[PDB]
């Protein structure tokens, strides 16, 4: 969130000696997808705890479950009673609608 | 042959016995790489 790809580069120079203070920066200043909770696509053989964001197609799922999970090879966003969204409950109550 | 001491009186050669000090220690001990990933301290790596 403090710096840039242009503020970060400029620590790391021909002639630069390391120090804590640059990775202390370089850790804070990336997305760390174990503590902002958010793991981008979904994969067969991956631990999950409560909160997590995952995409799979088309919608965006938060797991419910309390304690940690792993991805089963059967289990997948949609299936399974762990996951949660809301563009599929909205989208079938419009789609009740749009019948009815 | 059979194994004894030595002694001043019937030689003139003794045990040599002297104090450690520890300011006055000197190293014999050289490292096997140097300013590669692995064997430095963060403090000391140059970017080259």
């Amino acid at each position: 969130n403090l710096r840039k790809r242009n503020e970060l580069k400029s620590l790391f120079k021909n002639k630069s000696r390391l120090s804590e203070t640059y990775f202390v920066e370089l850790i804070d200043s990336t997305l760390n997808k174990r503590d902002d909770r958010f793991h981008g696509i979904w994969k067969p053989g991956q631990t999950y705890q409560k909160g997590d964001v995952v995409y799979y197609n088309h919608s965006l799922w938060e797991m419910q479950s309390e304690n940690e999970i792993c991805a089963k090879e059967e289990q997948t966003p949609g299936i399974s009673t762990d996951w949660k969204s809301l563009l599929k409950e909205l989208e079938q109550k419009v789609d009740k609608l749009q019948h009815e | 042959s059979v194994i004894t001491s030595v002694s001043p009186k019937t030689s003139n050669q003794d045990h040599m016995i002297e104090e450690f000090i520890e300011q006055a220690i000197v190293f014999n001990n050289q490292k096997l790489e140097s300013g590669v990933l692995g064997y430095e301290s963060l403090n000391d790596l140059e970017l080259g």
